C-alpha cells in the first residue's frame, strides 16, 4: 500500500509540475519513485532473492489495480503511468533473472485465460514483449502451448491478441505451428459458438500470410499431399503443391461454417478480403465460395422484383427469430473482391458472372417498391411480434444492400451521367427505409457499410471543384443536397466510431496505416470545404479528426500536418517543426473565429464558435 | 480417346502424361458444370456414369497416372482431378467406391522417392467434401479400412474421420470406434482425439470414460498425459464431480517415473488452475 500509493503520488506530482510554469521556476526537477524502482530492478542482478520475490508481486499489483477497466464496458493518466511501470518491472526483471522467467510467464498467462470479464489487453502486451525479447527461450514452452487448449473457451478478442502476440513463436517451432493447427481444427467441430468463432479467426489469420509464415512446411502442410517424413529438403514441385493443396483444404473447411450462425458468416466475409489481397492464388477459390453463397439468395428470373431473397436470411425456431447471413455483407465482400479481381490480376467466366449479377441486382433493387418487400403501412415492424422483428431485419438488409450497390456502382463508372442516377436511386431507396425506421421510433449508428476508402473518395469527388466538362455527371449527386450530407454524415460517423473503438466497419477496418491515410484524405477535403448545414458538419468532422490523430496516431502527428499542407521538398524537414506545422494550422482556425466574431450578422453561431 | 478421355477434354480438362499436371482450360467450377452437362446429354445417361468411372479406373491403373489425378491441376491453383470429380454429385458415389478399391494395393507400400504415400493421398481426397451423397456407405468403407489398416497408418485415418465423414454419420462412428477401443489399447490415443470432436450422447460418452479408466493400466506412460487431458476436458458441463471422483480412484488404487508423474501433474495442475469447475469438484 505504501509503495503503490507512493508511485501514484509521485506521478501526480511530476504531473503538477508540467501543469504550471509557476511551479517550474520554484521547484528544480524531482527524481520520481518510478525511476527509483526501476533502478532497484537494475541493482537486483547481484543476486537478491529476497527483492525479486516482492518485485514480481508489486509488478502485477500495479498492473492489476491500475490497468484498464471501464474501457471494455460503457486522471486516467496516473493509472496509465502506474500500469506502464507495472509492466516495465515485470518485463525488465524478466530480461535479468533467468530462473524467474518461467515464473513470471506462468503468472502473465494465467491472467490471460482466467479473467475473461476484465480487459486483459495490457497483459497481452507484456506477453507480446516478453516474446519479442528472446523468442528462442519460449519457443519450447509448454505453458504457451497449453494455452491453445483453452483457446476455445476464451472470448474472441483474447484469442486474437493471443494469436497476434504468438506469431513470433510460430516462425520458429514447427511443432507449435502444428499443435496450433490441430487445436484450431477440432474447434471447427466444437458445439460452443465461440470455439468455432475462434477457429475461423485462427484459420483466417493462417491463410492471411502463408507466403510469409508457411514458407517452411509444417507437418500438416506436407501431409496434405501425403508426405509424412519430409524435412530439411525441398524439391519444389511437391513443396509448392503441398502448400497450395493444404490452403485449399483450409478454404474447404472454412466454407462449411458459411452454413453456420450469422455471426461466424460475417466474421468470414471480413477475412476473405484480406486473404485475397495477400495470398493471391486463393482468388478463384474465394470468388468461388462467395459466388456459391450468393447464388442461394439470388433470384435469377429477370423481372422477379426482389432480386435477392430476403426472407431466406431469417431463420425461425420456437418463437425466436434470428438473422442468419448478412446478405448485405455477402455483397460487400463480393463487391471489394471483384474490385481487386478486375483492377489487379492481369498478368475468367467466374468474376464475369458476379459482375452481371450485381448489375442485375442493381437494376431490380432500384425499380422494386415496397409491395415486393411487403412493408410500411402493411407490415408495421413491431418488435414485440414475430411479424415485426422479421420485418425489421429486412428493412436493415435492404439498407445495407443499397449501401453496397451504391458503393459498387460508383466504382463501375466515374464518367457516366447515367449510373449516378442509379447511385441516387439506390440512395433514395436507402433513405426510404432509413426514414421508415426512425419514424417508427426504434432501437443506425455504425450501420454504414461504406468502406472508409470510398467515403474519402466520395467526399473528394463531391467537394472537389476543378470539375472538367466531361465530369459534369457529378452534378447528379452534388445538387441533391440530402445525398450531400448523407455522404458527409457517414464520414462523421466513421470518424466518431474511430474514437469509441479503435476500428472502422469496412475493409481495412483495423489497419493503423490504412486508417491514418484516409484520415488525411478526409481531413484535407473537409478543411477546404469549411474554408470555401455542410460547413458546420465539415467543422465537426474536422475537429473529431484532429483529436483522434492526437490520441491515437500521435507519433505520426508530423506526417499528418504534412498531409494537410502542400509538398515541401527536403531541406525543410530540417526546417519544419511540429510547432511550426501546428501554429500554421492554428492561425487559420483562429482567423475564421475572429471573422466569425467581427461580422455584424444578427445571430452568431454558437455551435460553430464552440467547436471552432 | 475413350468415353472418359474424350468427355474430359470436352469439359475443358486435358489429361497430361508423366509427372506433369493435368491441365484445366476453364475455371475449376466451369469444368464441373461442363462435365455434368456432358454426362446428362449423352445418349445413354444411366449407363455412361459407369462408362466414365471405368475409363477412370483403367487410366488409374498406372501408379504415376494415379498420383497425377490425386494432385492439383494446372491453369492460381485449383484442386485435383479426382477431387473435382468427387464434387459432381451423380459421379460421386461411384467414384468413392473406386478410390477404396485401389487403396489396398498401396496400403502396405512404403513411401517412394518423392515421399508421397499413395495410401494416404487417396483417402485425403475425401477431406472436407461439400456434400456426401451416399453417407452410410462412406462410413462403412472407412471403418472397414481402419480395421485392416497398418498400425502406423490407421492412427491418421481415425483422426481424419471428422474431416472425411459428414455431420449426419457421427452416430454410427461412436458405436464403431467404441468397439475398436475394447479390442485395442493401442488405439486409445487417436480414438479419444476423435471422440472429442464428434457429436455424441452424454450417455454414450459416460460409457467411454469407464472403458478408458478401467484399461488405463495397459496404456503407455507417454499417453497418460494425453489421455488424462480427454478426461478433464469432458468435465465442462456438470458430470464434473462424478468424473473426478472416478479419475481419483483410478489414480489412487492403480526418466519413466519422473517424466510421467511430472507431465501428468502438469495437466492436472493447469486443469484446476484454469477451470474452477474442476478444483471445486476435487475439493
Amino acid at each position: 500500500d505504501l509503495l503503490k500509493t507512493s508511485v501514484v503520488k509521485s506521478f501526480k506530482d511530476l504531473q503538477l509540475l508540467q501543469g504550471s510554469k509557476f511551479l517550474q521556476t520554484l521547484v528544480p526537477q524531482r527524481t520520481c519513485v518510478s525511476t527509483m524502482i526501476l533502478e532497484v530492478v537494475r541493482n537486483s542482478v547481484h543476486s537478491w532473492d529476497h527483492v525479486t520475490q516482492g518485485l514480481i508481486e508489486f509488478g502485477f499489483i500495479l498492473m492489476d489495480s491500475y490497468g484498464p477497466k471501464k474501457i471494455l464496458d460503457g486522471s486516467k493518466m496516473t493509472n496509465q503511468h502506474a500500469c506502464k511501470l507495472g509492466a516495465n518491472i515485470l518485463l525488465e526483471t524478466f530480461k535479468i533473472h533467468e530462473m524467474i522467467r518461467q515464473e513470471i510467464l506462468e503468472q502473465v498467462l494465467n491472467r490471460v485465460v482466467t479473467r475473461t470479464s476484465s480487459p486483459i489487453n495490457h497483459f497481452l502486451d507484456l506477453f507480446s514483449d516478453i516474446i519479442m525479447y528472446a523468442p528462442l527461450i519460449l519457443q519450447n514452452c509448454s505453458k504457451v502451448t497449453e494455452t491453445f487448449d483453452y483457446l476455445t473457451f476464451l472470448p474472441l478478442q483474447t484469442v486474437q491478441g493471443l494469436l497476434k502476440a504468438v506469431q513470433p513463436l510460430l516462425k520458429i517451432s514447427m511443432s507449435m505451428r502444428d499443435s496450433l493447427i490441430l487445436v484450431l481444427r477440432k474447434a471447427m467441430f466444437a458445439s460452443q459458438l465461440d470455439a468455432r468463432k475462434s477457429a475461423v479467426a485462427g484459420f483466417l489469420l493462417l491463410l492471411k500470410n502463408f507466403k510469409v509464415l508457411g514458407s517452411l512446411p509444417s507437418s500438416q502442410c506436407t501431409q496434405s499431399i501425403g508426405v509424412t517424413q519430409v524435412r530439411v529438403d525441398v524439391h519444389s514441385r511437391y513443396s509448392a503443391v503441398a502448400n497450395e493443396t493444404f490452403c485449399l483444404e483450409i478454404i474447404d473447411s472454412l466454407k462449411r461454417s458459411l452454413g453456420q450462425q450469422a455471426d461466424i458468416r460475417l466474421m468470414l466475409y471480413d477475412g476473405f478480403y484480406d486473404v485475397l489481397r495477400r495470398n493471391s492464388q486463393l482468388a478463384s477459390s474465394i470468388m468461388q465460395t462467395l459466388f456459391s453463397q450468393l447464388k442461394q439468395f439470388y433470384e435469377p428470373e429477370p423481372d422477379l422484383l426482389p432480386p435477392l431473397k430476403l426472407g431466406a436470411c431469417v431463420l425461425t425456431q420456437g418463437s425466436q427469430i434470428f438473422l442468419q447471413e448478412p446478405l448485405d455483407h455477402l455483397l460487400s465482400c463480393i463487391q471489394h473482391c471483384l474490385a481487386w479481381y478486375k483492377s489487379r490480376v492481369v498478368p475468367e467466366e467466374l468474376y464475369s458472372e458476379l459482375d452481371d449479377m450485381l448489375e442485375s441486382i442493381t437494376v431490380r433493387m432500384i425499380k422494386s417498391e415496397l409491395e415486393d418487400f411487403e412493408l410500411d403501412k402493411s407490415a408495421d415492424f413491431s418488435q414485440n411480434t414475430n411479424v415485426g422483428i422479421k420485418n425489421n431485419i429486412c428493412a436493415c438488409l435492404i439498407m445495407g444492400v443499397c449501401e453496397v450497390l451504391m458503393e459498387y456502382n460508383f466504382s463501375i463508372s466515374n464518367f457516366s451521367k447515367s449510373k449516378f442516377e442509379e447511385i441516387l436511386s439506390l440512395f433514395t431507396c436507402y433513405k426510404k427505409f432509413s426514414d421508415i425506421l426512425s419514424e417508427k421510433a426504434g432501437k443506425k449508428v455504425s450501420d454504414s457499410l461504406l468502406s472508409l476508402k470510398f467515403v474519402s473518395d466520395l467526399l473528394t469527388a463531391l467537394f472537389r471543384d476543378s470539375i472538367q466538362s466531361h465530369e459534369e455527371s457529378l452534378s447528379v449527386l452534388r445538387s441533391s443536397g440530402e445525398f450531400m450530407h448523407y455522404a458527409v454524415n457517414v464520414t462523421l460517423q466513421k470518424i466518431q466510431q474511430l474514437i469509441r473503438t479503435g476500428h472502422v466497419s469496412g475493409p481495412d477496418g483495423q489497419n493503423p496505416d490504412k486508417i491514418f491515410q484516409n484520415l488525411c484524405d478526409i481531413t484535407r477535403v473537409l478543411l477546404w470545404r469549411y474554408t470555401s448545414s455542410i460547413s458546420l458538419l465539415c467543422l465537426e468532422g474536422l475537429q473529431k479528426t484532429f483529436s483522434v490523430v492526437l490520441q491515437f496516431y500521435q507519433p505520426k502527428v508530423q506526417q499528418f500536418l504534412q498531409a494537410l499542407d502542400v509538398m515541401g521538398t527536403e531541406e525543410e524537414e530540417a526546417g519544419v517543426t511540429v510547432t511550426q506545422r501546428a501554429s500554421f494550422q492554428i492561425r487559420q482556425f483562429q482567423r475564421s473565429l475572429l471573422n466569425l466574431l467581427s461580422s455584424e450578422e444578427d445571430d452568431f453561431n454558437s455551435k460553430e464558435a464552440l467547436l471552432l | 480417346g475413350s468415353v472418359f478421355v474424350k468427355l474430359l477434354k470436352a469439359s475443358g480438362l486435358t489429361l497430361k502424361t508423366g509427372e506433369n499436371q493435368n491441365q484445366l482450360g476453364v475455371d475449376q467450377v466451369i469444368f464441373q458444370r461442363k462435365l455434368f452437362q456432358a454426362l446428362r446429354k449423352h445418349p445413354a445417361y444411366p449407363k455412361v456414369i459407369e462408362e466414365f468411372v471405368n475409363g477412370l479406373e483403367s487410366y488409374t491403373e498406372d501408379s504415376e497416372s494415379l498420383r497425377n489425378c490425386l494432385l492439383s491441376c494446372e491453369r492460381f491453383y485449383s484442386k485435383s482431378l479426382i477431387k473435382l470429380l468427387l464434387g459432381i454429385d451423380i459421379l460421386q458415389p461411384a467414384i468413392i467406391k473406386m478410390l477404396f478399391e485401389k487403396v489396398p494395393q498401396f496400403l502396405f507400400e512404403s513411401e517412394n522417392r518423392d515421399g508421397i504415400n499413395m495410401a494416404r493421398l487417396i483417402i485425403n481426397q475425401l477431406k472436407w467434401l461439400d456434400r456426401i451423397v451416399d453417407g452410410k456407405d462412406l462410413t462403412a468403407q472407412m471403418m472397414q479400412l481402419i480395421s485392416v489398416a497398418p498400425v502406423n497408418l490407421q492412427h491418421d485415418f481415425i483422426t481424419s474421420l471428422p474431416e472425411i465423414l459428414g455431420d449426419s454419420q457421427h452416430a454410427n462412428v461412436g458405436k464403431e470406434l467404441g468397439e475398436l477401443l475394447v479390442q485395442n489399447t493401442s488405439l486409445t490415443v487417436p480414438i479419444l482425439d476423435v471422440f472429442s470432436s464428434l457429436r455424441l450422447d452424454p450417455n454414450f460418452l459416460s460409457k467411454i470414460r469407464q472403458l478408458v479408466m478401467g484399461k488405463l493400466s495397459s496404456v503407455r506412460l507417454e499417453d497418460f498425459p494425453v489421455i488424462v487431458k480427454f478426461l478433464l476436458h469432458s468435465v465442462t458441463d456438470t458430470t464434473s464431480l462424478e468424473v473426478i471422483a472416478e479419475l481419483r480412484e483410478n489414480l489412487n488404487v492403480q526418466n519413466s517415473d519422473k517424466d510421467c508423474i511430472v507431465l501428468v501433474f502438469d495437466v492436472i495442475k493447469s486443469a484446476i488452475r484454469y477451470e474452477k469447475t474442476i478444483s471445486e469438484a476435487w475439493f
